[PDB]
């Protein structure tokens, strides 16, 4: 689960980072942090989604209160002309103000302020409400999924299919993508199988998406949960409310790439969907396969610990399992029952109490099974390369890379980079 | 004079108080900094911190709950402080209050002295308290905070006028000196056969320094609290940075050291007084090597001259890297057409710019276009302002995650500053 | 195995042997480089320098006429000796020979001797004489050679064995060392105690170095004849660059000094073994200093690890250089997919290297293409090469005329290896 | 005159650095030097002129003789060898190969050797004889003209002007500029006042000039010699095999221009072009001196020590004599007679023998009358620096500027920037 123990594995972020994770790469959307500067300031820079137009959410926007604002009251007025300034400086198409942990606790009404702007402005406003002190990223990462059911509510409905018309094939096809963050432009990757085998995505939540897309998806076909499942609320609220039917699949992988795009052909049903994905994974399978045979001695045998810190590493397992190398994962008793029960699968009826230790437990528990890399997330980089051992990042955040089948080819390349790498005897 | 506005802060140039005054902490050696606040507040000053000086960064979190709303946070800041101590056991502990937990006031110290009741831990092991709400002030003042408050934690007292005996020489260092501004700093005492003891110590801390697989709190430190005792006694104390007067002040009332203070060590006149002083404080005079550099520097003046006279520039830092890079400029015949700052700061007659602005890159952008910036100085922040002007960037201040270099560059003397006008004259001459 | 192949060079690597001999001599203080030709071959090497450099230099003509036909030189060679010597009285002066008169043979020893023979002028004003056609060799063996020369001009001779006294340390420099790379070398011998004799000294003759109004003949010099006089009693001598082992040689059979020599001074092995060598010659420890560097650039080697392992790199310079970058690269998992130098030089075995080209930046541009270079490293000449593919350029070597910082950057050690990573970094990180 | 002293005002550079200064901005050719290193290795980064196009000029080329060639014979060989490379490798319009000490030496056949590389590959090979020790760069440029007789001659005919067509004009008015080099892209400055008054340019020669252009030199109705007298000998001869009329100007300050086009007025003869080049000449004179007003009170009454070293220098004396400027120029001994008798006008019957002294004289020369900035040309730099005195450079070559009426708008800039420079009190 999560509750929380002072100095001990204490780091995770709070709700409005969860949140923010979720809703930032909605590009063309202004993105208002009302708070202090603890809150905006530096989640700006950010990382990840990489866009293929619109840059507005990459301008740090933030209600900048003051103490004065806070002798209270004067949050609110802020904020409404935060908002009046966002929408006649830079007219985007919508506005998102975050809440945070000040502004929750000196009472402060977002949904009012945010619907009385709406109003009096024309530009549609969305309230998250999600200060950090409710809980961990994952948390906010749910109430970034609740607060775009006030916007995903069909309140736009599907563009019509432009005048380019796929022949033959039942481009008639809509589908959504829900967590798929098109970090270091990965999804690029997948997009052109999808376009290929004539299904349309309605929206990539949060993967290069646009405001206007998300509308429009109550009208998908198939939901698809890419490895969050911090959001299996939206996939099953959309189910429910509009009958949607979904599943769980990721893109990391020559399997989970054909398996998804398998049960795409199950779900949403046509024979002639499914004769041509068999024969788009033909195709896949064969071409990738090839290109990496003459990497598999060079990665082949080499140990990986592995260790979940919220990022959804199980998916990256499925690839380097393929690959050859044997695989230790661990997860830190405040990790979700998702990474315990698939710790579980993978090895050992027992531990994935690893405890709030740092680098103490991981570290020498790298040492431990003699492992030749650690694979985790940006936090137990350091503990890593200090402890000089080789570290691989699970950010598709960054600018490798990983996902559909072209994806493997440069995490084999990015293995073997650090892996191989002279500098490792030399300290 | 100095301009404000409102009302939404667009791209802030800005960063907290609080995290400023936690690298000041993270400049003692062996130390801990710890954020009383919710989690996300500390999760994201680590992130800042590592993607800087891109290697680990120790910070821990009170970890206010929704509860925060009840229990002030009494429980909370003890049984971190507790946890901290018996777990890696510092040689120092910062505690300081977020805008979060200084919304009730938030009994500082108070929950310091209900962690000065129990304490089956030893005790001794000492702690700063700093009050640094992310709501007031900044980055660079939040810093001089937490010095005024090592300064007064840390032995001040007692002995005085009496203690002034060796030939140490107290630096008070702000913010905006990188570990290669400090070295400079320390390596230039050391040269005149004084011995520094710089306060607080980034030097220490902040590269690749260790030999340990782990080094769980800072170990690869700046300033013992052993060494920090011994301030008390010492010739001269040395302030590099305006941010730092009350820090000076805090200091010298306590002892009775003499400050002879300052400006950011940029330019002629800037480095040329701090030898000098530096001559005055130990008698012996200005080695042979900085009579070299200065007219080293000086060359590059005339070399640069012709690219940098009169160049429009935008700098958007920090009150004192501004002054700092106000005063270098100027002894060029450059134009400081646009200055942004984070807050009001002292430096008042603004220095002898008409006007200096606080509004962040948004701002920065709009006046640098307004008086025609050639090149624009500030952080990787400023990529994309510069970028969307015509012009190029000259990153300083600090944050600088685009930059492998960066966090280490040393901006001063006359070598840093002869560097300088260099790089300038390079960006200038390129883009031309 | 070293590859060449003739016939149009198009946009040359290569720059003459009689101008890199000149900045040898230029590395003397108060000396005067006299080239034995026709004008315009010094007025090349004057604004190829002063471009570099950007600070005058001074290089006179024997003046060859259309009647260097008719009289080899004799004359010519003559009246300039007698010209620089009453006009502005050198402390040593360089006779380099041209490809011009060097056609003939010309009598080189022999104008010398005839003037060593009229000379109402003093005499006791030294004169290295060497041999130096623009159509062999390169800069660097150029250089290499007006060192052998310089040695064997000045001293080297009666003394011996018993002439190996005090704790003073040879330093034979090779061409691709700046003022920087000099003063790290200094300093750095310095600080265990012994005291260098550069040979020679660049860092005494270029940069901004002066205070009278006009400096003739390089006032501001490198090396004294008079404390060259004094290298024949020293410890050791070390060499620093392969391209001096024919120098090492003539310095070593006059003296009996014992050489170490070797490797540009870059990576960690290169200058772990440089303070070793040291420490032995000295006895006293590596100094705290340098430990701490030395785990400061294996930070650097981490941190950039990611960026570099497995990059590509095509490197067009003088054989040391290059050897010298392949070094620092291959310790980072950096492949040197193509490199182009200007002549055949030592260094053979190529080095680890499957093959070296001799041919040029046309080749370098071909090559680099083949392998897929992400990176070249070169001159000012090869940034069209560089633009001309799509890729980053990383100056060094010795035509750098459009760079304000760059003849004076320190290369060598632990910090100048580990700010080339950051460089290579950041440069692979913004283009991809 | 010109004959040269050892060690003593000792610089100036062969005849082949004269004529390649002279040949070289002709863009889109192959300029291929038969020495050593020694001649062009250095000389090839080179200075001064912009392309609007074609960059081949900027290529380094060079047969790269080794010891053995001069065993004699193989000089040769190489050469016609060089020529095929340059020839296949780039397919120039055509190609110069310029000699050099060496090569002159051992009785290299230049002229044959390129007559054979001629007609084997076909690609004009045009020769230039003027190694370094003929003598001065004066000289080499006179070998330049020279040279340009073998190609000058109509090797081909103008083209037609262009179906572009300014109406009311004698579009027909076909000029050209011998000595004009484009440098620091100045002629851009002038080539739209040409264009206004229906002036076509034949060539600029060695000025964003290009091949075909300069075949077409001899059906130009009037040339103009820019400055360069050293090319008196091109005029000249061009005059007197095609009975084309010349004059001489500069296009350095208000009066020059105006003048340079008056007399462009006067010789081609046309009253239509007579009153609208006055008309121009109105508006610009206009437009230039009320754009110079504000900066009069700043460089008003400065002294300008002037140094001539080959560089067309009496040219910039125009300009800043009328801005207000008192002016004080020297030649030395080894001046042409053309700088002696204008410093001779200018000022005082008496010095211009200021000996081949250099800072020595000249140092204390500008001592002596207090000057505010010593001007001369890129040698006397970094004397003028180190003297702690303010320069500027002689060089349209650079990247300012200097020419036509919005040329001095930059000279003007170009001198405060350095005398007010407050770097000058700090050393
Ligand atoms: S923990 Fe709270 S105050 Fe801190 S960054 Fe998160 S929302 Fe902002
Ligand atoms: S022509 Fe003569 S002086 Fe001129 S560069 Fe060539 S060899 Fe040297």
């Amino acid at each position: 689960g999560c509750a929380k123990p002072k100095p001990g594995a204490t780091d995770g972020g709070c709700s409005f980072d969860g949140a923010q994770i979720a809703l930032l790469p909605v590009a063309d959307v202004a993105h208002i942090v009302h708070g202090p500067i603890a809150c905006a300031g530096s989640s700006w820079d950010n990382r990840g989604t990489r866009s293929s137009g619109p840059d507005l959410y990459r301008i740090g926007m933030t209600t900048d209160l003051t103490e004065n604002d806070v002798i209270m009251g004067r949050a609110e007025k802020r904020l409404f002309h935060a908002i009046r300034q966002a929408v006649e400086s830079y007219s985007p198409p919508a506005v998102f103000v975050y809440n945070t942990c000040v502004p929750a606790l000196i009472g402060d009404d977002v949904d009012a302020v945010c619907k009385a702007a709406a109003e009096r402005f024309g530009t549609p406003v969305i309230p998250v409400d999600s200060a950090g002190f409710y809980g961990t990223k994952n948390l906010g990462n749910r109430i970034a999924g609740e607060a775009m059911l006030k916007y995903v509510i069909g309140t736009r409905e599907p563009d019509p299919l432009p005048v380019g018309s796929e022949r033959p094939g039942i481009r008639v096809h809509d589908v959504n993508l829900i967590g798929e963050y098109n970090i270091a432009g990965e999804f690029w990757h997948v997009l052109p199988l999808l376009d290929e085998l004539g299904l349309r995505v309605l929206c990539t939540l949060a993967g290069d998406a646009r405001y206007r897309e998300v509308q429009t998806m109550h009208r998908a076909e198939v939901n698809m949960m890419v490895c969050s499942k911090a959001m299996l609320n939206v996939a099953r609220k959309l189910q429910e409310t509009y009958g949607t039917p979904w599943f769980e699949g990721s893109f990391y992988g020559i399997t989970d790439t054909s398996q998804a795009l398998r049960d795409f052909a199950r779900l949403l049903d046509d024979p002639d969907l499914t004769a041509r994905t068999e024969a788009l994974i033909a195709r896949e399978e064969a071409k990738v396969r090839a290109a990496l045979e003459p990497w598999r001695a060079r990665l082949e045998g080499k140990r990986v610990l592995l260790y979940t810190g919220g990022v959804k590493s199980w998916s990256v397992v499925s690839a380097l399992q393929d690959l050859g190398m044997k695989v230790v994962a661990t997860g830190t008793k405040k990790s979700t029952e998702e990474d315990k029960a698939r710790i579980r699968e993978l090895m050992g009826d027992d531990v994935k109490m690893l405890d709030e230790g740092n680098a103490r437990v991981l570290l020498k528990t790298v040492d431990e099974y003699q492992a030749d890399i650690l694979i985790a997330g940006g936090r137990n980089m350091y503990t890593a390369l200090k402890g000089r051992v080789p570290f691989l990042d699970i950010n598709q955040e960054r600018e490798f890379g990983y996902a559909g089948y072209d994806g493997m080819l440069e995490l084999v390349r990015q293995l073997c980079i650090t892996l191989e790498c002279p500098v490792w005897e030399a300290v | 004079i100095i301009n404000r506005n409102k009302a939404l802060a667009v791209s802030p140039l800005k960063a907290s108080q609080t995290m400023g005054a936690a690298l000041a902490i993270l400049g003692l050696a062996r130390s801990m900094p710890l954020f009383h606040g919710s989690q996300g507040c500390t999760a994201f000053a680590k992130v800042f911190f590592v993607r800087h000086f891109r290697e680990p960064v120790p910070l821990q979190t009170t970890a206010m709950d929704q509860v925060s709303s009840v229990m002030g946070a009494d429980e909370n800041v003890v049984e971190a402080l507790k946890t901290i101590c018996e777990r890696q056991n510092p040689s120092v502990i910062g505690l300081l209050t977020t805008g979060l937990s200084e919304t009730q006031g938030c009994d500082l110290h108070t929950a310091l002295h209900e962690f000065r009741t129990q304490y089956e831990e030893y005790k001794d092991v000492p702690i700063v308290p700093v009050n640094t709400p992310d709501f007031s002030g900044c980055f660079e003042s939040g810093f001089a905070a937490a010095v005024k408050a090592i300064v007064e934690t840390l032995v001040p007292e007692r002995r005085d006028q009496v203690g002034k005996r060796p030939r140490q020489v107290n630096v008070l260092c702000s913010a905006n000196l990188t570990p290669g501004d400090l070295e400079y700093i320390a390596e230039s005492i050391e040269s005149f056969g004084l011995r520094p003891l710089l306060i607080p110590d980034l030097s220490g801390s902040l590269d690749g320094h260790l030999d340990e697989n782990r080094f769980n709190a800072l170990t690869t430190g700046g300033l013992s609290v052993a060494e920090l005792a011994t301030a008390g006694q010492s010739v001269a104390t040395l302030v590099v940075g305006q941010s730092l007067a009350g820090a000076a002040d805090a200091l010298a009332e306590r002892t009775g050291v003499p400050d002879r203070r300052f400006g950011m060590l940029y330019g002629l006149d800037a480095v040329d007084a701090w030898l000098m002083a530096l001559a005055e404080i130990s008698g012996n005079p200005v080695p042979d090597r900085y009579k070299r550099q200065r007219a080293q520097l000086q060359d590059a003046m005339l070399d640069t001259h012709f690219m940098l006279s009169s160049a429009r520039t935008a700098i958007a830092a920090d009150p004192d890297l501004l002054l700092g890079f106000d005063a270098l400029l100027r002894s060029m015949g450059a134009h400081t057409v646009a200055a942004v700052v984070p807050a009001r700061a002292a430096a008042l007659v603004d220095s002898p710019l008409p006007s200096v602005r606080v509004g962040d890159l948004e701002d920065l952008e709009h006046a640098a276009r307004a008086g025609q910036a050639q090149l624009v100085i500030g952080n990787s922040h400023a990529l994309a302002s510069a970028r969307r002007l015509g012009v190029p960037l000259l990153r300083a201040g600090f944050p600088q995650y685009d930059l492998l270099g960066g966090f280490q560059r040393c901006w001063s003397g006359y070598r840093g500053s002869s560097q300088v006008l260099f790089d300038l004259a390079n960006l200038l001459v390129e883009h031309h």
